Parts: structure tokens; C-alpha cells; sequence
């Protein structure tokens, strides 16, 4: 990928910009999101039924 | 690494003396260690001064708070690095000003890291992504560089506060934005059901 | 006499294929760096990309 | 039987498969158990074609003389009438399948194919009787049934039924229309004479499958890909191709508004499709809605994320 310029000899390369970097961004911070689940119930699975629970009582 | 952190601070609390100083310069050297905050708190190295042991005492302050450029200007008194040494101390530079500013422009990070072209200097930012050390990407039309994932220095005492503020923005804006749509349903649903009722009582007295 | 009229369109043919395997890379390419690669003259440069 | 029927017998399977009882009479099978947990399955993956065709697979058993349709998945086929033989996308799903429940100790094969007829009903053209005739003599049984997904909009009438074509030297030469629905005024003549090929069956339902528990586990780490909305830069050429057919349909109404399809003599029926006006509306809101709707994808996104900023 990229581009050469021929006018002051500097050539580019294409790193993804614009749109298609925003949807990788939302999917790359949700998938923190799904690692650290997994890390939270394996280390202590009694604290991922008590902070369910808080949702529902409020 | 995350195993070696729990071995180098077991070893500091069961001698002292001559062999602290010695430890100093081993943690350094050896990869894998970017952590330096459960090593200056404590009293063992506190006790290093008068002559040499004194100049690995600032050094580890330099590598938790300080930066590229705070290194250069005092190197007459600071011990030399290595080819080692001198790579981890730029790492520790890229996450320094992303602890402060979301956005770092290309400009800052040339005359910090002393450089003359753009690949040379993201040269020792790509060696920390594949150690799960510092995680973004990198921004061609704005000349920016957006640091979303990097170490924290330290154990963060000081910087702690914003983790919490952070969250309770992402848990309680939703009770926000959730009042909107569901009465948006509401009102969707409303106009169907209005609509429908509208519609077959006026076709039905036409016969009459 | 037959194959002599058609010897004029053959050569035109080439020059369009290799600009376009050229011209995908150089964003901004000069006029006279095609021309030097193809060993021709200028004469014919600018008649031959008008037609392309 | 009764109690036997709602779960997974191995006995019930090993005594119908190994005799066979379909060689004798074609017309064993009288009624059709469908899954109340596969029917939703069917009637989303038809929708979300729209006014394609496309065509899936269903998996179940057998008990006498009422089939069961247990679970059921789609197939990336483009339906059955555009592509002909589109049972050999199939034999790699087939393939993996029969072998995982062989070593387990189960019996479970293949029950039919279902498809998608939107537009002229749920109905049997000329094409999906002649490869259903190949298909039942090498992977039998085997079962056709039609989802309508256009039709249960407008209509709200939930369509559903299931048919069989006879194979070669048992159809019968007179025989009217078992399930007949509505047919637009083009391909009318056809079902008048195609129903004799086919009959319908009493379809009914129950609570089993299999197929609707194990997604739940997977949602547990799969729920990261089920946030990835934009519409609007999916199927981006879908929406602007559209407006290019809109002004197709907008230039034939120019002429029907000036010519009238209301002359002295021969009123209301001059025109071959009236009402141009009224049909380019819909046309034209449709390129409004699949347009704003892309947006709330991202307008959603810019509100939860977005105004988080940082201190």
C-alpha cells in the first residue's frame, strides 16, 4: 500500500485514516472489554455474581 | 515480564548493604522490568548516598517521573548505559506525555528523542507493541500520534483518581441515553397504534 | 501493403499498457519521466495521451 | 408417541431407517412437526434477503408417519432458482455433521431443505420439483417448505406450509389447489397446473430442538462482533444504485400522470401498470429510511462513547 510523490521525492504509505479507523477503534476497546471479563471470573468468580446483582437492585 | 517483578522485590527486603547497590544496576540492565514504583518507596534504597551510591538513587526517580531530555542534561553525573539501557529509557519517554496530553504531535517527540525523519522515531515505539507494553496507532493527515494503551510508570499514586472518574462517566451516561430511547420506542409505538385506529373508522362510515 | 497499414496501430497499443502499469504508483507523475522510460520522443507523448 | 416424541429417541430411528417404509407408498407422510425455536430462525434468515431468494438446510428425525424438524442453519447459496442444484454447497455441512454424531451414539440425518418464495406466495415453480425429485431418491427424506417474508408485513398473516412433489409415476392427473394464497396477475396460470405435482400437509408445532442452547455460551465471547453496526458503509452501493432506479420509475409517471388511465369508453384499464405515482413513493422512501438508518448506528455511537472525554 501507498503512494509515491514525484514532485519532492518523499514517498507515502497508507496506514488506514478517516472512517474505517473509527470502527476499529469501538471494536478494538470492546474487545478489552471481553479479555478482562475472562480475567476478573477466573480470578475471583464471586465478585462477577455480586456486581450483577447491583444492577438489578438499583 | 510479570513473573521477574515479584522475584526483585523479595531478594531487596532480605539483604542490604553492598549487595543492595549491586541490585540496582542488575533490574535495570535485564528486559522486562518497566515498573520502578515498588522499588523507590521502600527504605533500602533510600540508604544509597555519599559518592556512587547516590547516582543510582536519581537515577531511578529519572525513570519514573523524569524523561528523555532530563537524562542528557545531567549525563557527567549520572552512571553511563548501554545498548540496553538507553532503549528503555525512550519507552518510558512516549508514555510520559500521554499521561498528560490524549494527542502528541510528531514536533514534540523529534526534539525530545533527538531525531531527523519519522520512521527512526516510531522505530522505538513499534518494538513495545509486540510486548503488550505500549498499544496505538499512528496518524498521517494530522501528524499526531494517539496513545490508547501504554504502561503506567509507576503503581500510579498520583493518577489514580482519574480510573474511577473515567468509569462512573461510562456507567451513569448510560442511564441517559437509555431514558432516550426507550421513550423514543414509546413514542413510535404510540403513533402506529393512533395511525391504525385513524385509519379504519373513517373507511368504514363510507358505506353508511 | 496489407500488414503495412495495420503496423502503425500495433505500436500504439503497447505504449497503453505499459502507462497503466506505470501511473498506479506515482500519484503526481511528470510528463517527461514516461518519456524517458520509453526511450521516445516528446513529439508523440502528448498526442498519444489525449487518445488514452 | 406422545411423551416419546418430544425427545431423542435411538430405537425410534433405528427402526424406521433400516426398513424404509417411504419405498412403498409416496404418500406415508401426512403431517409435519416444526420446531417452535426453528421457525424463528427461517423467517429471519428470508428477511434479511428481502426480495432475493435464498435457500438453508434443516436437520431432524422421523417417527411414523410425521416428520420432526429439530434444528435448522442457513446456507450461502443465493436460493434454489438462480443457482441450479444448490444442495452442493450443502455437502460440506453434511459431511461434518454425520460424523460428529455417529461416535456419540446418534442417529440424527437429514429431514429437508427449506427455502424462501417472496413475491408470487409460498408455492413449487417448474425448477425447485424437478431437483427435488434428484435429491429424494439419493438423501431421503426430504422436505420443501416455503417462507414468505414479504407477506407476513403487509398481510400480517404468519405464512407457513410444507409440500412434497411426487416423484416419476405417481402423480396424479387431476388434483386442485391443496394451499392456495394469494398470486400478483403475471405467473397465475402456472398454479393450476404445477399443484397437481405437489400437496400440502397439516404442519404442526412443539418444543425441542437443540440447535437454540449453545449459542448463549458463545455470546459470552462472541458479543464483541455483535456491535458492529454502520450500515451506512456496508452496503453503501446498495443505496446509492437505488436512487439510479428511481428516476427509472419516476420518468414512467410523467407519462401516466399526462396520457390518464381514464379515457372515454375504456376507463381504468388502459395502462398495463397503473398507479405510478403511488408506487414511486414507497420507492423513494425507501432510499430515505435505509439511509437514516445507517446513521443511528453511528449517532448511537458518538453518544455513549464519545462524551466520555477525560480530565
Amino acid at each position: 500500500n501507498g503512494f509515491i510523490d514525484q514532485i519532492d521525492g518523499i514517498v507515502h504509505f497508507e496506514t488506514r485514516e478517516a472512517l474505517p479507523t473509527w470502527d476499529k477503534q469501538i471494536q478494538s476497546l470492546c474487545f478489552q472489554v471481553n479479555n478482562l471479563l475472562e480475567k476478573i471470573s477466573q480470578t475471583a468468580p464471586e465478585w462477577t455474581a455480586q456486581a450483577m446483582e447491583a444492577q438489578m437492585a438499583q | 515480564s510479570s513473573n521477574l517483578l515479584e522475584q526483585f522485590i523479595l531478594l531487596a527486603k532480605g539483604t542490604s548493604g553492598s549487595a543492595l547497590t549491586a541490585l540496582i544496576s542488575q533490574v535495570l540492565e535485564a528486559p522486562g522490568v518497566y515498573v520502578f514504583g515498588e522499588l523507590l518507596e521502600l527504605a533500602n534504597v533510600q540508604e544509597l548516598a555519599e559518592g556512587a551510591n547516590a547516582a543510582y538513587l536519581q537515577l531511578l526517580n529519572l525513570f519514573a517521573y523524569g524523561t528523555y531530555p532530563d537524562y542528557i542534561a545531567n549525563k557527567e553525573s549520572l552512571p553511563e548505559l548501554s545498548t540496553a539501557q538507553q532503549n528503555k529509557l525512550k519507552h518510558l519517554t512516549i508514555v510520559s506525555l500521554a499521561s498528560r496530553m490524549k494527542c502528541i504531535p510528531y514536533s514534540v517527540l523529534l526534539k525530545d528523542l533527538e531525531m531527523r525523519n519519522l520512521r527512526e522515531l516510531e522505530d522505538l515505539i513499534i518494538e513495545a507493541v509486540y510486548t503488550d507494553i505500549i498499544q496505538g496507532k499512528l496518524d498521517q493527515r494530522n501528524q499526531l500520534l494517539e496513545v490508547d494503551f501504554c504502561i503506567g510508570r509507576d503503581i500510579r499514586k498520583k493518577d489514580i483518581n482519574n480510573i474511577v472518574k473515567t468509569l462512573h462517566e461510562w456507567c451513569d451516561g448510560c442511564e441517559a441515553v437509555l431514558l432516550g430511547i426507550e421513550q423514543q420506542v414509546l413514542r413510535a409505538n404510540q403513533y402506529k397504534e393512533n395511525h391504525n385506529r385513524t385509519q379504519q373508522q373513517v373507511e368504514a362510515e363510507v358505506t353508511n | 501493403p496489407f500488414i503495412r497499414e495495420h503496423i502503425e496501430e500495433l505500436l500504439r497499443n503497447i505504449r497503453t499498457q505499459v502507462l497503466i502499469k506505470l501511473i498506479k504508483p506515482y500519484t503526481r507523475i511528470h510528463i517527461p519521466f514516461i518519456s524517458k522510460e520509453l526511450n521516445i520522443d516528446v513529439a508523440d507523448v502528448e498526442s498519444l495521451l489525449v487518445q488514452c | 408417541s406422545i411423551d416419546e416424541i418430544y425427545k431423542y429417541d435411538k430405537k425410534q430411528q433405528q427402526e424406521i431407517l433400516a426398513a424404509k417404509p417411504w419405498t412403498k407408498d409416496h404418500h406415508y407422510f401426512k403431517y409435519c412437526k416444526i420446531s417452535a425455536l426453528a421457525l424463528l430462525k427461517m423467517v429471519m434468515h428470508a428477511r434479511s434477503g428481502g426480495n432475493l431468494e435464498v435457500m438453508g438446510l434443516m436437520l431432524g428425525k422421523v417417527d411414523g408417519e410425521t416428520m420432526i424438524i429439530m434444528d435448522s442453519f442457513a446456507l450461502p447459496v443465493e436460493g434454489t432458482e438462480t443457482r441450479v442444484n444448490a444442495q452442493a454447497a450443502a455437502y460440506e455441512y453434511m459431511a461434518a455433521y454425520i460424523e460428529n454424531a455417529k461416535q456419540v451414539g446418534r442417529l440424527e440425518n437429514a429431514i429437508g431443505w427449506y427455502h424462501s418464495h417472496p413475491g408470487y406466495g409460498c408455492w413449487l415453480s417448474g425448477i425447485d420439483v424437478s431437483t427435488q425429485m434428484l435429491n429424494q431418491q439419493f438423501q431421503e427424506p426430504f422436505v420443501a417448505v416455503v417462507i414468505d417474508p414479504t407477506r407476513t408485513i403487509s398481510a400480517g398473516k404468519v405464512n407457513l406450509g410444507a409440500f412434497r412433489t411426487y416423484p416419476k409415476g405417481y402423480k396424479p392427473p387431476d388434483e386442485g389447489p391443496s394451499e392456495y394464497q394469494t398470486i400478483p396477475l403475471n405467473k397465475i396460470e402456472d398454479f393450476g397446473v404445477h399443484c397437481k405435482q405437489y400437496y400440502a400437509l397439516e404442519v404442526s408445532y412443539f418444543k425441542s430442538s437443540l440447535d437454540r442452547k449453545l449459542l448463549e455460551l458463545l455470546w459470552n465471547k462472541y458479543w464483541v462482533n455483535t456491535l458492529s453496526s454502520s450500515s451506512l458503509l456496508t452496503n453503501a452501493d446498495y443505496t446509492t444504485g437505488q436512487v439510479f432506479d428511481l428516476s427509472e420509475k419516476l420518468e414512467q409517471s410523467e407519462a401516466q400522470l399526462g396520457r390518464g388511465s381514464f379515457m372515454l369508453g375504456l376507463e381504468t384499464h388502459d395502462r398495463k401498470s397503473e398507479d405510478k405515482l403511488a408506487k414511486a413513493t414507497r420507492d423513494s422512501c425507501k432510499t430515505t429510511i435505509e439511509a437514516i438508518h445507517g446513521l443511528m448506528s453511528q449517532v448511537i455511537k458518538d453518544k455513549l462513547f464519545n462524551q466520555i472525554n477525560i480530565s
